[PDB]
């Protein structure tokens, strides 16, 4: 029942080394519920940790507290946004006094907009917005305890994310316009994810759509809960087996670049056919400046065929179509790329992610309940060059 | 019909996202698993994580506000 635990220098070392050896940038959340009798953040424990990390040469970025909107319910104490902002200013001073060069600070990691949470975010940004390098908030679509496959396939559920993003951006725009906005913790369903759902092929519709809408609406970074752990929304389970959302994320990383463009369906939009368009990831050796990556979701129960607009209509297109593998259907934990099951070659070797080149001028076929990436080669888009 | 025409706007970008746009978390609660150090040393897990580079790795969650650093602990 008591959630309080200690952690060691070795735990810190292990977490930092895991990030470094994997090419990841570590962000460490500090404990905001250490309080003085005067209602201030007591920084003494964080100071010990900062001093240790600085002594070791660790380049780490920091956060302070997790979902402070729920402190009253989870910890019996209410900290208002103004005070939380003061606490971040105190932490910022400690980071500047340290031997960390350019340590970044993110916050306040509030839960998604509901009347009172929006007010806490606003008051936080008024008082503490100056010292954070990006505003972090959290989002889940559904309660993991009650979510059904139908919910995971429902365009109305997917669309609820739009209003949540709009509310957060409006708050930030009114206090710190052009401050960067990040999803600091996000997945399909809260409460550890939906059992037998959040770890399946069908989880991919929520994940890919969220990436698409976040990019199109001005979110700069999206942090998936979780890469690894016991929750049903993990990308990798504790047997170290990747779930379908891992392969989806890997293909996204390899194919989708940083410049966000726009794609839409001509005419009647039922919102079951959902399309997003970016420049192609230039880091990908197969492709060159000017290429475009289209990604698309088909939530209809029949195949749809996408016709590219001129001049892309007659370009060579590489297809990366994901389908579930095996008798579990949409609930499978196994996924195929262009008909080939995705599996590690060995413990240290990711498999090849081979495109299927399509006949130029052919319409792009998207089967019922599937999603896909399509790279438009030699698109020669000046915005991408 | 089941043929859908797409419209593209490609003149200039609507937004720029981070190269780390798709990032990941590890829930703070995993640090209470006695196997923490062993689990995160997995070569296969390291291989999988490298696939998502560049990315942020955010260590946090509800337990963020219930964890205490103990510099004397083994």
């Amino acid at each position: 029942k008591f959630k309080n635990s200690t952690y060691s220098r070795s735990s810190v070392d292990v977490l930092y080394t895991f990030a470094k050896c994997s090419g990841l940038d570590l962000i460490f959340g500090l404990n905001a519920l250490l309080r003085t009798s005067d209602g201030q953040w007591n920084s003494s424990n964080a100071q010990l940790l900062l001093d240790y990390c600085a002594s070791k040469g660790y380049n780490i970025d920091w956060e302070l507290g997790n979902e402070p909107n729920s402190f009253r319910k989870k910890a019996g104490i209410f900290i208002n946004g103004s005070q939380l902002g003061k606490d971040f200013i105190h932490l910022h001073k400690l980071l500047r006094k340290s031997t960390f060069k350019n340590a970044k600070l993110y916050g306040p990691d509030v839960g998604q907009p509901r009347g009172k949470t929006a007010k806490m975010l606003k008051s936080f940004l008024k008082a503490g917005g100056e010292v954070i390098d990006a505003v972090t908030w959290h989002h889940y679509y559904l309660n993991g305890r009650t979510a059904t496959l139908e919910d995971f396939l429902n365009p109305d559920v997917l669309d609820t994310f739009i209003s949540q993003v709009q509310k957060v951006l409006q708050v930030v725009e009114s206090t710190r316009p052009g401050k960067k906005v990040w999803l600091g913790e996000t997945s399909s369903a809260y409460g550890g994810g939906a059992p037998g759902l959040s770890d399946t092929f069908a989880a991919g519709f929520m994940w890919l759509d969220k990436l698409g809408l976040s990019a199109r609406m001005g979110i700069e970074v999206v942090m998936r809960q979780v890469f690894f752990g016991a929750g049903n929304y993990h990308l990798v389970d504790e047997n170290f087996d990747p779930l379908p959302d891992y392969w989806l994320s890997l293909l996204f990383k390899k194919l989708v670049g940083t410049k966000v463009l726009m794609a839409s369906v001509q005419g009647q939009d039922r919102r079951k056919l959902r399309v997003y368009l970016h420049c192609t990831n230039t880091d990908n050796p197969r492709y060159k400046e000017g290429d475009l990556t289209l990604y698309a979701i088909n939530l209809h129960n029949v195949t749809k065929y996408l016709r590219l607009p001129y001049p892309f209509s007659n370009k060579q297109v590489d297809q990366y179509l994901l389908r579930p593998h095996g008798p579990d259907g949409l609930l499978s934990k196994s996924v195929q790329l262009n008909g080939q099951t995705l599996k590690m070659v060995d413990d240290q070797t990711l498999p090849p992610l081979k495109p299927k080149p399509l006949r130029p001028g052919s319409s792009l076929g998207l089967p019922a309940f599937s999603y896909a990436f399509f790279v438009i080669r030699n698109a020669k888009v000046p915005a991408c060059i | 019909q089941d043929v859908v025409d797409l419209d593209f706007f490609t003149q200039e970008p609507l937004h720029l996202v981070s190269p780390s746009f798709l990032s990941v978390t590890i829930d703070a609660n995993l640090a209470t698993d006695p196997r923490f150090l062993i689990l995160l040393g997995s070569p296969k897990l390291r291989t999988l994580a490298r696939g998502l580079s560049p990315a942020y790795l955010r260590f946090g969650g509800t337990k963020t506000d219930f964890l205490i650093f103990d510099p004397k602990k083994e």
